[PDB]
């Protein structure tokens, strides 16, 4: 279990809308092997209470899916609990709300760092900043995984939506 | 009637054992002649002792035709030599192996049965704690037995690993050599009970040390409720013969002298338990205490039942809220009259977690909720190392000494239906605030005195008595 | 007041058994620990290492390769085939190449393991594996069900798919709670503990989350209550075990090889505890789903409602308007009134129809399709044809089969008594005692707290009479056993025979 700082006055309303997944910093089983298999991933965030409704749209087996999660209130502005074995702790670490965002997630005591953007090209200084941040998050330059830059799902399709909510 | 306080009494140090080549160590011990009861002064020193030693002469190699690991003396059948599996903790069974192909049985792809490691731990009944491993939770020894998971099908996403998939990786759980059987229980409508208590002590009663984290609220302005449930996710049975012991235990067990030495054997018991588990159930407990401000409750026009009811929906369970919601902060807590909530949750991957949530994870990370068990020494008869009769009589002998030496009955009397507690070499009392003496000074008491000493033989038969209404036998026969 | 566990004193030692080279003795339970008494955390048997000579006839050698750990006698045609036939370690060590380790990834039949484990029919629990359903006979019976490539074990004679049926709920009315034990009184053994013909495996017995069924329904004993019972059935597969020459589980094989010939209850007792008393020769795999409505007669007869009303109204939720409160005085069972409880019990496919849904929340929608899938992937043993364990002990696997079989027969008799909940002291408040091993725990009706369940919100609850254990037979002057209803007799309330006799 590990703890660092959320966005000062983190503002769910400013952070709302669509984000594009650019890179994951992690070491899970999956991301080393089936690495070459990352699908283009789009996050849709909307405020709901001190929680946050989060839709993720992506292909399974070449159909667009939509996963509906709930980034529930930790009681700390900026931290979010999510939940299969594990407990997901989300941290909004860094973000202008207009271009990029850096998220952390802890599960079964283990960190992962996510980088999102409103559009590509992302900036390189932003890529650097996130690289710099992972190499102090204690994961290696080989443990960064850059996701696709095209292939993003439009809308999921009523039959094909996961409703973890 | 303040009982006269007592000074602590330790025996003399026993004579040092001989030295021990395979670590260059001397040992000695002394015994708890008398613990300090009331304001008796502590006895500073410890009951075990040791010393660097170097009169060592040579340093278990016993493994006939079988393979043997480097510095564990675990005996392996030679076919587990280079088979794509660590059967020794040295790894020296998968070592030097260049040109060697290995079958998979598509089996090592899977996790061990949930709880395997907890189930292999020894257990100490005096303290109710877990000791170190007795069985090797992770030895498969060429077996590929598996337990099927009905749920493996559910589609799931996994934000940390950006993985969307049905879950082919928990279709089965591998069952280690030491487990005869392991079955999952379908989660059933496990009923969550609800009780309401006048005051801290009436609530303690039901149970009997968060009792400490609670003697902050005995102030009669505080009422209390609790949320309790128990859940079983699995039944399991340990193997009875050809048990493979944890290599650590194997070390200790070998490092034991065949000439009786109490201190050696007590140290062993201390490390590995008075008992080990032969079987039981996996699962957990979802338990909460609600601490409530009485006056503030009444002022909102509300009852304890009402607060339990809103609390339950912020968890999703079944049997004002203009700030309660989830009950996620001290401010929100307070608001709805709630001073504090205490988490007694055991099992599941301290704060607050929902029921639907805890119940989806418990299967995967349970505790041992129920269990049969047997004295540590009865495992020696049941191992691959075969006979060990000196070692076992020694260990039986010491267990009966140990289970007398450190029993809390030696803690005087504790009046007021007060609980006597032995800690280290000092006796205390946890009789909750209602009498005040060191032994606590209208409803009566009853409690058995310690078993006296074995009364020496009248026709190959000894007697052993006790007195104070205390329940059970007051006499036995050996 | 605690009751401490007590076992008898040690039986006279047996004389050394030649093959084991060992003597055995045992103790038997006189008194179970109860109400947090001191338990029995020591062994109920001992074994001593021996020395005699008396001749012992081993087995007819072994033709094939002998397994290193399990000591199974695999055929050489099974070495280096990518299977674990020594089931398990290695017919598969030291193989240059593998032959016919297939280009075809295979699943096992789903839940198959369960059908290979032995069953305690006295307690209804599943035990250690008796059958090795992960043993192919060198063969490869590929089997396709619902687009999956399955592999049939050598043991299984047949595992046929069943055409998906209908959520057709059957519906049974009942007036007295007494009349309601025709749903929950689910054994009846014919000589040699045999049972011909399929029967509902009442798994839930002294079992485990039949224990929340008993908590929930037993509170309705002062039966002002009337009961509607709903039940639907999904068969997904029929299973049939080979008539013979079966592949025993290697763990079971070795324990049976360990048993003495001199009759010693302790060793045979262990056997049944680990492996059960019967095994499965035929089965219907599938799923139940049952729910029962409990109705206050008076409050029902004041909304002017009838069983017919509800019975017939339940065919969806006599063609008039029921769905009034007969649906809301149901929906709001847990604030408003009239419906005492809706008790649900789901067997097979118990994933997430449970939580948020089936169990106490809503009754049942058209999420029966959903439950229908889930059963398919996690079926339950619903119906079963059984056989005593001793029918597995045959000459071709075992020296002395004859003796071991007789020994098991007699012990099964001793065992039945020893595992019965009648040795348990009474709980109060109408609670149900359950024996597990040597401990004994009370199942309490909702509205009752504390061990022995003596704390309650209701006064002088009619206590239902229960039996103590059958006495020993008076052996062969012509045998009869007696029984008293003393083990909780009714204090203000109210079965079976008190006397029974067997021809000798
Ligand atoms: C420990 O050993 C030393 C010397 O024998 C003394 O303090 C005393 O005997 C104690 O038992
Ligand atoms: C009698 O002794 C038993 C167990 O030794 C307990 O119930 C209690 O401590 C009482 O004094
Ligand atoms: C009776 O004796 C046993 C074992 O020595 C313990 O439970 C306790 O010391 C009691 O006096
Ligand atoms: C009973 O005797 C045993 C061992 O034979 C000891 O544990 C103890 O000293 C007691 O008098
Ligand atoms: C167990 O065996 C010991 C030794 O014979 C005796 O104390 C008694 O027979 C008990 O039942
Ligand atoms: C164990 O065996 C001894 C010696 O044969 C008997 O005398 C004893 O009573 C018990 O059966
Ligand atoms: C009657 O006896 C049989 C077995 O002896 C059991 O069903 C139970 O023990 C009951 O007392
Ligand atoms: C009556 O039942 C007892 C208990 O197993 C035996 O002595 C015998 O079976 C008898 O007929
Ligand atoms: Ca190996
Ligand atoms: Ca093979």
């Amino acid at each position: 279990i590990s703890t660092i700082q959320p966005k000062a006055n983190f503002d769910a309303q400013q952070f709302a809308g669509t984000w594009l997944l650019v890179a994951v910093g992690s070491a899970c089983r999956f991301l080393q092997e089936q690495g070459h298999r990352a699908e283009a991933t789009t996050l849709h965030v909307a405020p709901q209470g001190t929680a946050m409704a989060v839709s993720t749209f992506r292909k399974l087996d070449g159909i667009c899916w939509q996963v509906r999660q709930l980034y529930g209130d930790t009681g700390v502005l900026g931290r979010f609990l999510l939940q299969a074995r594990g407990a997901v702790h989300v941290v909004v670490a860094e973000t202008d709300y207009q271009s990029f965002a850096v998220l952390y997630l802890e599960r079964a005591g283990q960190l992962s760092v996510k980088l999102y953007a409103r559009s590509l090209p992302v900036s390189d200084s932003v890529l650097s900043g996130f690289e710099q941040r992972v190499q102090e998050a204690h994961l290696t330059e080989d443990q960064i995984f850059y996701f696709p830059k095209y292939g993003f799902c439009e809308a999921a399709d009523q039959f094909h939506v996961l409703d973890e909510v | 009637a303040t009982p006269a306080a007592v000074t602590c009494q330790l025996s003399n140090w026993s004579e040092w054992t001989d030295c021990f080549p395979c670590q260059d160590k001397k040992y000695r011990h002394r015994s708890l002649l008398q613990p300090n009861k009331f304001g008796g002064t502590i006895c500073s020193g410890d009951i075990w002792d040791q010393a660097s030693c170097s009169s060592s002469t040579t340093c278990q190699a016993q493994c006939g035709q079988d393979f043997q690991c480097k510095e564990t003396g675990r005996c392996l059948k030679r076919h587990l030599v280079c088979n794509g599996d660590q059967d020794c903790l040295d790894g020296s069974d998968e070592d030097d192996c260049e040109d060697v192909r290995a079958i998979d049985e598509d089996c090592s792809q899977y996790e061990p049965i949930p709880g395997s490691q907890k189930a292999a731990l020894g257990y100490n009944i005096l303290t109710q704690e877990d000791a170190q491993s007795v069985y090797d939770a992770s030895y498969y020894g060429g077996q590929c037995e598996t337990v099927y998971n009905g749920e493996w099908r559910e589609l799931r996403y996994d934000s940390t690993c950006e993985r969307l998939y049905y879950g082919d990786d928990e279709k089965y759980f591998r069952k280690p050599y030491n487990f005869l059987k392991y079955h999952f229980e379908a989660l059933a409508d496990t009923g969550i009970s609800s009780e309401f208590y006048d005051n801290a002590n009436d609530l303690l009663s039901k149970v009997k040390s968060f009792l400490n984290e609670l003697n902050k609220y005995n102030e009669k302005k505080f009422i209390f409720t609790r949320i309790f449930t128990k859940v079983q996710t699995a039944h399991f049975k340990m193997r009875k013969d050809d048990i493979m012991l944890d290599e650590g235990m194997l070390q200790s067990l070998m490092e034991l002298p065949d000439q009786y030495n109490y201190g050696m054997y007590a140290k062993f018991i201390n490390d590995y338990g008075t008992h080990y588990i032969t079987s039981g159930s996996m699962g957990g407990i979802y338990e909460y205490i609600l601490v409530i401000d009485k006056a503030k409750m009444e002022s909102l026009g509300i009852t304890s039942r009402d607060i339990t009811t809103c609390f339950g929906g912020s968890l999703g369970i079944q049997y004002h809220c203009k700030k309660f919601g989830g009950g996620k902060t001290e401010r929100a807590r307070k608001a709805m009259a709630v001073e504090d909530i205490i988490s007694r949750v055991r099992g599941g991957s301290r704060s607050t977690i929902t029921y639907r949530s805890w119940g989806r994870s418990l299967k995967y990370n349970p505790v041992v909720i129920d269990f049969e068990m047997q004295p540590i020494h009865e495992v020696l008869r049941h191992t691959s190392l075969g006979p060990l009769e000196a070692k076992r009589q020694n260990l039986r002998r010491a267990l009966d000494q140990y289970l007398m030496e450190f029993n809390a009955c030696r803690c005087g009397p504790c009046f007021n239906n007060g609980v006597p507690i032995l800690e280290g070499t000092s006796c205390r009392c946890q009789c909750r605030l209602g009498s005040l003496g060191a032994a606590c000074e209208a409803k009566a008491d009853g409690s058995w005195s310690c078993w006296s000493s074995w009364s020496v033989c009248r026709a190959g038969i000894q007697e052993r008595r006790r007195e104070c209404s205390c329940p059970g036998r007051k006499v036995q026969t050996q | 007041m605690p009751i401490d566990c007590e076992l008898s004193s040690w039986s006279s030692w047996t004389t050394c058994d030649p093959c084991q080279k060992k003597r055995y003795r045992y103790a038997y339970l006189l008194q179970p620990s109860q109400f947090h008494g001191e338990p029995c955390n020591f062994s109920d048997k001992e074994v001593e290492d021996c020395v005699t000579n008396r001749p012992c006839r081993s087995q007819v050698r072994c033709e094939g390769f002998v397994c290193a750990q399990t000591g199974r006698c695999v055929n050489r045609r099974l070495l280096c085939n990518g299977d674990n036939d020594c089931g398990d370690q290695s017919d598969e060590a030291n193989c240059r190449r593998i032959y016919k380790k297939c280009q075809h990834e295979m699943d096992q039949y789903w839940g198959i393991g369960s059908l290979a484990s032995g069953i305690n029919l006295f307690t209804n629990s599943f035990e250690g594996p008796v059958l090795d359903h992960r043993y192919y006979a060198g063969g490869c019976s590929p089997h396709y069900i619902l687009n999956t490539r399955f592999r049939k074990p050598y043991n299984v004679e047949s595992y046929t798919p069943q055409t998906q049926g209908k959520y057709e709920f059957i519906l049974k009315e009942y007036e007295s709670y007494s009349d309601f034990e025709r749903n929950v009184t689910e054994s009846g053994f014919s000589f040699g503990f045999k049972i011909p013909g399929i029967f509902e495996l009442g798994i839930s017995s002294q079992s485990d989350r039949g224990k929340h069924y008993i908590r929930r329904t037993k509170r309705f004993s002062h039966t002002k209550s009337v009961f509607l019972h709903a039940r639907s059935d999904l068969e997904v597969a029929h299973y049939k075990l080979k008539p013979r020459s079966l592949m025993l589980h290697y763990e079971f094989l070795q324990r049976v090889k360990r048993l003495p010939l001199e009759y010693s209850y302790g060793e045979y007792r262990d056997l049944f505890r680990d492996f059960g008393t019967h095994y499965i020769t035929e089965a219907v795999l599938g799923g139940i789903y049952e729910y029962t409505l409990v109705m206050n007669k008076e409050a029902m007869e004041r909304g002017d409602y009838t069983l017919n009303n509800v019975h017939a109204c339940a065919k969806n939720d006599s063609v008039g308007k029921c769905r009034g409160i007969l649906n809301e005085i149901k929906d709001r069972n847990k604030r408003d009134t009239m419906v005492e409880d809706l008790v649900v019990l789901v067997r097979g496919g118990a994933s997430e129809h449970i939580t948020t849904l089936a169990y106490q929340e809503l009754p049942t929608a058209d999420l029966m399709q959903e439950w229908g899938d889930a059963v398919q992937y996690n079926p339950a043993i619903i119906k079963v044809k059984v056989e005593p364990l001793y029918e597995l002990v045959t000459a071709t696997d075992f020296a002395y089969s004859s003796t071991v079989r007789q020994n098991m027969k007699q012990a099964l008799e001793e065992f039945q008594k020893e595992v019965s909940s009648c040795h348990c002291a009474p709980c109060q408040g109408n609670g149900v005692p359950v024996l597990k091993g040597s401990r004994c725990d009370c199942i309490c009706p909702v509205g009752s707290q504390g061990l022995a369940c003596e704390v309650s919100y209701r006064k002088n609850t009619p206590i239902d009479g229960k039996w103590n254990c059958w006495s020993n037979w008076s052996s062969c002057s012509g045998r009869r056993k007696t029984r008293q209803r003393q083990c909780n007799n009714p204090p203000p309330q109210n079965s079976g025979p008190a006397s029974e006799t067997l021809d000798c």
